[PDB]
């Protein structure tokens, strides 16, 4: 489900699902 | 950045996992 255009909350949602308890960091600028 | 690689263009599992802790 990750091989598509993921923008906004949908991208953040994908990171949440994929990374799991590892967590993630979201940096839209840098 | 992640927006350029996953929003502007098609994302991939490799690129997502680069942002996991």
């Amino acid at each position: 489900f990750v091989n598509q255009h993921l923008c906004g909350s949908h991208l953040v949602e994908a990171l949440y699902l994929v990374c799991g308890e590892r967590g993630f960091f979201y940096t839209p600028k840098a | 950045g992640i927006v350029e690689q996953c929003c502007t263009s098609v994302c991939s599992l490799y690129q997502l996992e680069n942002y996991c802790n």
